């Protein structure tokens, strides 16, 4: 198996720069949170 | 061994006895004190003056010290039971050449 | 449990700025689509 | 009948470095390339009729 | 109905719901020993330097909070239980209504004699008089005679919906192609207000019950005079 | 409106503090671009000047 | 050798505790929060018709 | 460490998980085209993809007991537990359907006519031809045993009569359940009984084409000499299915057919 | 017929259809200039 | 590669973590649901609109939170994670089937978005309950897409708990009998069986209902004969073990919690633990009805199942305090975990005693479909299920990751969100009490009070739940690596260091056989 092992390897998402980290973080619980206010604006914009 | 069950003077003894053995290795000292630790009680100052002697024994004067220290550690809020039991202890205290813990200053932070 | 020092340190500041986007990134999106609600209700 | 399980248990058992569903062959190949492909397009094709579905 | 900043139960305005007041009263006591012994046991065991992490033996102790709790659970189930034969029990009512349920408003049937049936809806905010409840009015109140045993029976003519009224204790789910029934028996005279206890769609919230209870003479006469 | 100026200078000792400070903590690491960038005072100089003058003084002769 | 806590723990205890405070005080009182407390004791009524 | 020591299987990273799951999605969606913006093109896709990843997820299988030997002991206890458990969750999915059936015909609702079967229906006789494929199955069911014991003899041939005697007695099963269903004097919307009717003989026919296609890939795995007289799971389960669809049976005829009706 | 079939023969097969394949989208291309769909021409 | 080891994986460590992500992520999904729920109730008035994109927002909340956050996280990640882990197996039983189980659950995911997307959405609240359901009072694809959502979901489930229970009982070190492994196995193990029974009852009910809405069938149709109430007792047949299903990995998670840091070898009372356990899942099994009180049912039949009911405090009450007799005499280490681990202990408490009151039938009247069992269960649920899902986390996170949390944030995170939660559910008792109804979208004058201060407690939930995200990057941030892990002689999943490799016992474990 040349599946690298350790410390942040063992992950599907890149942890060694923090900043990148921080974007993706961002990007991936941001995206969820914002999901249902965005259904219901789109229901709210029907007709 | 299953509801068999001893009187508090054999636990004693059962104690005094494994810590004297003569061969007693750094290992079953550890463990002996290790699980000693695990009761509900602060051991008998006989029961500790063994395990002093056994220190001296494997040539341990740090264990001997960390021995006193869980004797008061074990009496929590007791305040009357650690200075009793260096009471007792005294003696082999002073034959052996052991420093209280207090006496080292390892009391303080 | 013990740990072994960062290897790459996170100093206050370098918090401050993951706190506040962190923040960011869950309140904008939610309070703008909240500050607009009484437009979408009216088309 | 045959009975040649004995060639396939070689054919398999053959250090190849490739993963059993492909360790038979170049048929196994197109056959993963097609589902793969099918499972693909199906699911762009379900995401364009929900989102066409979504609208008034 | 419910008052500003309250705690517990609407105020019983008949005998099954002061016979809950007091049984929740009973069932609340308890409640409140367990969550106060529990937590006195956890700081307990959280506030002592002594150490005893060698080997305990268990069941012995473990009869003691096996036995115990059985015990107080017949404490609450008897009186729970009687009280729900109380409910379901052999009265003879002098009177039969029947609501049924529809999409954001009830109607009532009053149909021992003559005919009689009209349609609850909810006073729109704008169009109340001051001094009228916010979300609780509604135009045609079902009127019935205080201190007489009423038996309604309850279902829907769409979907589910549920017909309630707390201060009598009643709550009735409303089934379409079922007759539920249920015994209303106010001791008081007032108004009663109630809500649609079951979700039904767009206006769930505003489909409420206001129950209006005067003597029989006043009774008959409101009913004649409604057709 | 009137915090607005505040603020910002705030902003400023904070970032810029907290910033220099973690460069107290070892851990070498190599510059960015930005760094290069602004610290090459915009690199305006460098290419201003040995641009144009050389177009010039080569023009010139 | 004083830790975190040591220099920062009263200082953030103290100032974090007053903000919280302040804070909700303001927002409790004054904005137009409709809290609209048991008419009981404080309420006058008026004859409605 | 490197070599491992235990005797169970690591098996190789395979697209077929996401490949059925992306299969599941696609005849879900599929069927909601089907049933509202009327179209089965995307339901096409769906039972396609799906049909070729069980092909392979189970070709694959295959290859890594039979080819290559990773079902030790070990591997096939593991096997057997799977399958009870799986034949287990399909017994409970079976029991909403009997919950189903009882409630109604045991508490007919007046627009019935307060009676069961309702008033306007012409149940089918348990007599007739229910009697038969109740027969068939039952037949199957002692056949499929002749089948696995000569097997377990290493009786090629009988055991291929055998299991070819049982599959063709579920072939007959299903066609002459097929031809009940278009002589049925009711239909699916005949109110609860159609419904009740229907859907639980209907999965049972599933079920029945399902344990047949199942039977015949053990009959194509015993012509290639795939089972020994001592190892064949394939089989074992094959046979454990066809059991549960024989009980499945039989509790249908006796509670649709016969009490029901 | 029978001799053409081939258990060796795959690879030609997999190439064929990348080449085959880039093949199918130039007729697609060209099919579309002279066919001139409005949804080919939306898209 | 990548693809290979994230979208082919075989691994239950990757499968795992693959699931932690799906969860973590829904779990903001529901978060934002919930918020908007509290928004719409947080002063008089309506703030969206009818009860029903109301209802579309609350239906979504439930099954986000129930079948995406909490379900993935607990079985699916710590189950895979942990499980093969302490009984000493180098993978699970089958580790392809066990992908698949993953991969289903994405696709169920976007079914249930895109019902809330096309037409008004599914306003039916999450027992999804007919003839509000049917195609009449609910046209259109929505409810069909609620419902496939829910079968994918329900297929995921019912092969992971295939797999699990294939697992544990097969493959333990030849030695190790059953009643030798942990109570968070044992606790997996009883919960992957309540989920392989009461699954495919819940599937039975909803494909009914799919074709009474899509083949003109009419099992829960009076028209053809059929019966509403047929559907509520398939649906709670499945609803109640469903709840047990979510409590039970945290009774076993909260186990080892306690005891780890009571500094304890084991758990008091392990035979009285795993007797426990055994029980409430059984019983589960048998009081499906008292969600139907005021249905009309029989008054004895009504009697029965307050009573059966009632019962299952008795072994629940063996469970509260074997923790707390493990609690004991140990050396207690205030860590973040452990805030938790109490945390539940006392909250859970409260919340299954206020289920004890809602036993009662008679009283259960006047309490049914009020905010009396809003608050019921979501103590249980908000500071009982979730209260472990956190100090799992905090505290295997260094295994998992290899990489240590800040303590002192993580400490900073359970006051906030300790504060919050009791904030937002404790009033709601007094509301359902003086008679707010469930499913509203506004509520008369006299309850707002409650409702705002219960609201304002969701906000602060909010930031806790939006540090925490922060928490988790910080550690990645810093990188501090786990060099010493305490008592691994009696907690096996820590004997490969932080993080285990890719491939765990391949070499066997050694256990004698006395
Ligand atoms: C994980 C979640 C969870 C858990 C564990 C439970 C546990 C219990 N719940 Fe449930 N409940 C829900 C979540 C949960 N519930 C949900 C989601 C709903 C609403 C669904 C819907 O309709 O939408 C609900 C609804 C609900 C109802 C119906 C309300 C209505 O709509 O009318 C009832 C009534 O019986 C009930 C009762 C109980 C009981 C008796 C327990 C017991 O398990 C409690 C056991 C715990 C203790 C008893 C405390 C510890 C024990 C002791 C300290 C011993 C000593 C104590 C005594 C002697 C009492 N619950
Ligand atoms: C898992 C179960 C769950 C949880 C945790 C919650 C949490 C919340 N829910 Fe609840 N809720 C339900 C399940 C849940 N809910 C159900 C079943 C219903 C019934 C629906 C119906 O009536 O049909 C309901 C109904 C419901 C109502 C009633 C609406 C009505 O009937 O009119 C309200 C209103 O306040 C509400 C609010 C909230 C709030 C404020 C939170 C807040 O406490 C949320 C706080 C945030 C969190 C606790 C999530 C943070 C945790 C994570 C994100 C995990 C992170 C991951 C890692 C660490 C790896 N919910
Ligand atoms: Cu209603
Ligand atoms: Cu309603
Ligand atoms: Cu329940
Ligand atoms: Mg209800």
């Amino acid at each position: 198996s040349h599946y690298e092992e350790g410390p942040g390897k063992n992950i599907p998402f890149s942890v060694e720069n923090k900043w990148r980290l921080l974007a993706m973080m961002t990007l991936f619980f941001g995206s969820g949170f914002a999901a249902p206010f965005f259904i219901v604006r789109h229901q709210l914009l029907k007709k | 061994s299953h509801g068999s069950h001893e009187t508090d003077e054999e636990f004693d003894a059962r104690w005094v006895t494994y810590f004297n053995k003569p061969d007693i290795d750094a290992w079953e000292l550890r463990k002996g004190m290790n699980t000693l630790v695990g009761y509900d009680l602060v051991p008998e100052p006989k029961i500790i003056d063994a395990a002093l002697r056994a220190c001296r024994r494997l040539n341990d004067f740090a264990s001997a010290v960390r021995i006193l220290e869980v004797v008061k550690d074990k009496a929590g809020p007791h305040k009357e039971i650690y200075p009793y039991v260096i009471q007792e202890l005294r003696p082999t205290l002073n034959e052996l050449g052991i420093s209280t813990p207090e006496e080292l200053g390892l009391d303080k932070v | 449990i013990t740990a072994k020092p960062a290897k790459t340190p996170t100093s206050p500041k370098e918090q401050a700025i993951g706190l506040s986007v962190t923040f960011l990134s869950f309140l904008l999106p939610a309070g703008w689509v909240l500050y607009h609600l009484d437009n979408y209700k009216k088309s | 009948f045959e009975n040649r399980v004995a060639e396939k248990q070689k054919l398999f058992q053959e250090d190849n470095g490739l993963p059993v569903h492909l360790k038979g062959g170049a048929t196994d190949n197109i056959l993963y390339r097609v589902t793969m492909t099918l499972c693909l397009g199906g699911t762009l094709y379900s995401l364009y009729c929900l989102g066409w579905a979504s609208f008034p | 109905m419910a008052y500003p900043m309250q705690l517990g139960f609407q105020d019983a305005t008949s005998p099954i719901m002061e016979e809950l007041l007091h049984f929740h009263d009973h069932t609340l006591m308890i409640v409140f020993l367990i969550s106060s012994l529990v937590l006195y046991i956890i700081s307990l065991m959280l506030t002592t330097k002594l150490t005893h992490t060698s080997t305990m033996d268990a069941q012995e102790v473990e009869t003691i909070w096996t036995i115990l709790p059985a015990i107080i659970l017949i404490l609450i189930a008897l009186p729970s239980l009687r009280i729900l034969y109380m409910m379901d029990e052999i009265n003879n009512p002098s009177l039969t209504v029947k609501t049924m349920g529809h999409q954001w408003y009830w109607s009532y049937e009053y149909t021992d004699y003559e005919d009689l049936s009209f349609d609850s809806y909810m006073i729109p905010t704008s169009e109340l008089k001051p001094g009228e409840l916010r979300l609780l009015e509604v135009d045609n109140r079902v009127v019935l005679p205080m201190e007489m045993t009423i038996r309604m029976l309850v279902s829907s003519e769409d979907v589910l919906h549920s017909w309630a009224v707390p201060s009598l204790g009643l709550k009735t789910d409303a089934i379409p192609g079922r007759l539920n029934q249920t015994t209303l028996m106010s001791s008081r005279p007032g108004l009663y207000y109630g809500q649609c206890s079951e979700i039904c769609g767009s206006n769930h919230s505003f489909m409420p019950i206001v129950l209006e209870l005067v003597p029989l003479k006043y009774f008959e006469k409101w009913s004649a005079s409604m057709l | 409106m009137k915090m607005t100026a505040l603020i910002v200078t705030i902003m400023g000792f904070m970032l810029a503090l907290e910033l220099n400070n973690t460069t107290y903590y070892l851990k070498f690491k190599y510059p960015s671009q930005t760094y290069k960038f602004s610290n090459m005072l915009g690199y305006y100089p460098s290419i201003m000047h040995r641009l144009p003058t050389y177009h010039n003084l080569s023009m010139s002769q | 050798a004083p830790d975190f806590h040591d220099k920062y723990g009263n200082a953030v205890l103290a100032s974090g505790a007053t903000f919280c405070v302040a804070v909700w005080v303001y927002m409790a009182t004054q904005i137009g929060i409709e809290w609209n407390p048991s008419p009981v004791g404080r309420v006058t009524p008026k004859e409605w018709r | 460490m490197t070599h491992q020591t235990h005797a169970y299987h690591m098996v190789n990273p395979s697209p077929w998980p996401l490949t059925g799951a992306l299969s599941a999605l696609l005849m879900t969606s599929g069927l909601t085209m089907w049933f509202h913006f009327n179209s089965m093109t995307l339901l096409m896709i769906g039972l396609t993809t799906n049909m070729l990843t069980m092909y392979q997820w189970w070709r694959d299988v295959i290859r890594e007991s039979t080819f290559q030997g990773h079902h030790t002991p070990a591997v096939q206890k593991g096997l057997r537990y799977g399958m009870i458990l799986f034949i287990i969750s399909e017994v409970l999915f079976f029991t909403g359907f009997f919950w189903a059936f009882y409630h109604s015909s045991l508490a007919p609702t007046p627009e019935l006519g307060g009676c069961w079967p309702p008033t306007g229906i012409h149940p089918l006789n348990p007599l007739e031809v229910p009697l038969l494929n109740t027969s068939v199955l039952l037949a199957s069911g002692v056949s499929i045993t002749w089948a696995h014991h000569s097997l377990m003899e290493g009786d090629r041939k009988h055991m291929l009569q055998a299991l070819f005697i049982t599959i063709t007695l579920g072939v007959y099963f299903t066609l002459l359940q097929a031809s009940e269903y278009y002589e049925a004097p009711f239909t699916i919307s005949d109110g609860v009984y159609g419904s009740t009717f229907f859907v639980a003989t209907g999965f049972h026919g599933l079920h029945v084409i399902i344990g047949s296609t199942f039977l015949i890939v053990c009959f194509f795995r015993q012509l290639k000499f795939h089972f020994t007289s001592n190892h064949h799971f394939g089989f074992e389960a094959g046979a454990w299915y066809w059991h549960f669809v024989d009980v499945v049976w039989l509790f249908l005829y006796v509670s649709i057919y016969w009490w029901g009706s | 017929l029978t001799r053409f079939l081939g258990p060796r023969y795959r690879q030609l097969a997999r190439n064929w259809v990348p080449t085959a394949s880039l093949w199918g989208a130039v007729g697609a291309v060209g099919l579309v200039w002279a066919t001139d769909w409005r949804l080919i021409l939306d898209w | 590669m990548f693809i290979n080891r994230w979208l082919f994986s075989t691994n239950h460590k990757d499968i795992g973590t693959l699931y932690l992500l799906f969860g973590a992520w829904a779990g903001m999904v529901g978060t934002a649901l919930s918020l908007l729920i509290r928004a719409e109730l947080g002063q008089p008035g309506t703030l969206l609109g009818d009860d029903q994109i109301y209802n579309v927002v609350v239906t979504a909340h439930a099954f986000v939170m129930i079948f995406f956050m909490v379900m993935p996280i607990m079985i699916g990640g710590f189950g895979n994670w942990l499980v093969p882990l302490m009984i000493g197996a180098p993978d699970m039983a089958f580790p392809r089937m066990n992908n698949m189980s993953f991969w289903l659950l994405p696709p169920s995911f976007l079914l249930l978005l895109a019902s809330s997307m096309v037409e008004a959405g599914a306003g039916t609240g999450w027992t999804v309950y007919p003839p509000l359901a049917g195609n009449l009072a609910h046209a259109g694809a929505s409810v069909d897409l609620t419902i496939f959502s829910l079968h994918l979901a329900g297929v995921s489930s019912i092969l992971g708990a295939i797999n699990f229970i294939t697992t544990i009982i097969n493959m333990k070190p030849p030695a190790m009998s059953q009643y030798q492994t942990p109570l968070f196995v044992w606790s997996v193990m009883i919960t992957a069986v309540l989920l392989l029974l009461s699954l495919p009852v819940l599937a039975a009910g909803i494909t009914m209902l799919l074709t009474d809405r899509n083949l003109n069938t009419t099992f829960f149709d009076p028209a053809g004969g059929g019966d509403p109430i047929l559907y509520q007792h398939l649906f709670w047949f499945f609803g109640h073990p469903e709840v047990y299903i979510l409590i039970l990995p945290g009774f076993g998670m909260i186990s080892h919690i306690v005891t780890y840091y009571s500094g304890k070898k084991e758990p008091f009372g392990y035979m009285g633990m795993v007797w426990a356990m055994m029980s409430i899942g059984f019983l589960g099994f048998i009081v499906w009805a008292h969600h139907m009180f005021t249905v009309g049912m029989d008054v004895d039949t009504r009697a029965y199942f307050t009573s059966a009911t009632m019962i299952i405090a008795i072994p629940t009450g063996v469970k509260v305090f074997s923790w707390l007799a493990t609690l004991h005499g140990g050396n207690i280490k205030w860590s973040p975990a452990m805030m938790w681990a109490l945390g539940f202990i006392f909250l859970f408490t409260v919340g299954g005693l206020t289920g004890i009151v809602l036993a009662n039938s008679s009283l259960d009247i006047v309490l049914h479909d009020t905010y009396y069992v809003v608050a019921h269960f979501h103590y249980v649920l908000s500071m009982g299920a979730v209260f472990a899902i956190m100090g799992g986390f905090v505290h295997w996170f260094p295994l998992f990751s290899g990489y240590t949390l800040n303590d002192t944030w993580a400490k900073i995170h359970f006051a906030i969100m300790f504060v919050g939660v009791n904030m937002t559910f404790f009033p709601q008792h007094f509301l359902g009490l003086s008679g707010m109804p469930r499913r509203y979208s506004d509520y008369p004058d006299a309850y707002t009070m409650w409702n705002t201060i219960s609201s304002m407690g969701s906000f602060i939930s909010l930031t806790a739940v939006m540090l925490m995200v922060f928490i988790i990057w910080e550690a990645f941030a810093s990188k501090r690596e786990v060099l010493t892990v305490d008592l691994t002689t009696t907690n096996l999943e820590w004997l490969n260091g932080c993080p285990p490799p890719y491939h765990t016992f391949e070499e066997p474990t050694y256990v004698n056989l006395k």
